[PDB]
């Protein structure tokens, strides 16, 4: 089997992308954030504290196929310190025509304020490895893990757009979706992430520096976070750029034309256009813009987020030995 | 709407 779904930026800045998911019988459609940085399927629901609800909710009691998962609970927090918790049902879940029965659907009893504040995201769909799932006492498999037995091929691809819709595909590779050939690189699952090592970087039309950059492919993260020296090397090529404490990152005049950024994938090269790195003005009408490449120093991990991934066609190969594939598009 | 960092 296969599935194909359209993914849309939640705002004009491509802060995040939401993909429609059908849950339950008859189907309830929710807009979930597909997150390759986590492994929990959780949604806003009829069980969520009402003052914490502003989103479309899941109502388990309206689904004929929902089943309470007795004694199971979950609790999760993310990179930005936001969090949610609750109990667990299994239900039928469909994405772009691909249907999984008995999928664990984590029902939120409580959510942090940033989740309440964002009206466009109804929940998250985790696509990292299942060892990161927070359900206890027994961890639950991700949507991808459950689908693998039925997929034509054990893969999914991300094709995220710049200020435009994109596609998530399951179980097949759309050869009309990219140019050139796909380059595959090995994945480490030791920490449960789609973790890989880039072979180096170039700024604009300068030289490619071979240097290992271990990082994770995280569709749930907006920007590109790289080691400080790499990031310094980039912004040095932007004459009015500087680091801003008040803002917490590099900023530059919105009028500047930004250099491209290239990262290595084995012997291949992926070029992020300068325009993708112009993330947006710090406030509407402002003459200063926020940069899309920032230091990973206070995070502890390098993160290849949407800024980076939307410049490529990305293949998440979930075979027993998983790999990452990148193509130019 | 914020900037998003999806889990440690």
């Amino acid at each position: 089997s296969t599935g194909s779904a359209t993914t849309t930026p939640i705002d004009s800045l491509d802060d995040a992308y939401i993909t429609p998911v059908q849950i339950g019988t008859p189907a309830q459609t929710l807009n979930l954030d597909f997150d390759t940085g986590s492994s929990d399927l959780w949604v806003f629901s009829s069980e969520t504290t009402a003052s914490e609800v502003x989103q479309t909710i899941y109502t388990p009691s309206k689904s004929t196929t929902a089943k309470l998962l007795s004694g199971a609970t979950w609790s999760i927090s993310y990179g930005d310190g936001s969090s949610s918790s609750g109990d667990v049902y299994t239900d039928t879940v469909s994405v772009g025509g691909l249907t999984v029965t008995g999928q664990a659907v984590e029902s939120a009893k409580k959510v942090s304020s940033s989740f309440t504040e964002d009206s466009t995201i109804d929940g998250l769909l985790g696509l990292a490895f299942s060892t990161l799932n927070t359900v206890s006492p027994t961890q639950q498999k991700t949507f991808f893990d459950n689908a693998k037995a039925s997929l034509d091929s054990p893969v999914f691809t991300a094709d995220l757009g710049y200020h435009a819709p994109g596609t998530y595909n399951f179980g097949f590779i759309d050869t009309t979706a990219y140019t050139g050939s796909i380059t595959y690189t090995a994945v480490s699952t030791k920490q449960g992430f789609w973790e890989w090592t880039s072979t180096g970087y170039a700024v604009g039309s300068g030289t490619f520096k071979s240097t290992s950059i271990d990082g994770i492919a995280d569709t749930g993260t907006t920007l590109l976070y790289l080691p400080a020296t790499v990031v310094s090397a980039y912004w040095a090529q932007v004459s009015g750029a500087k680091s801003s404490s008040s803002v917490g990152g590099y900023v530059f005049p919105c009028s500047a034309t930004l250099p491209s950024f290239t990262f290595g994938v084995g012997s291949a090269r992926i070029v992020i256009p300068g325009d993708y790195i112009d993330f947006g003005p710090i406030s509407t009408g402002s003459s200063s813009c926020f940069g899309g490449i920032q230091s990973s120093a206070g995070i502890g991990i390098n993160i290849f987020g949407d800024v980076a991934l939307k410049a490529a066609f990305v293949v998440f190969n979930g075979a027993t030995t998983p790999t990452l594939g990148f193509a130019s598009k | 709407h914020s900037l998003f960092h999806x889990t440690p």
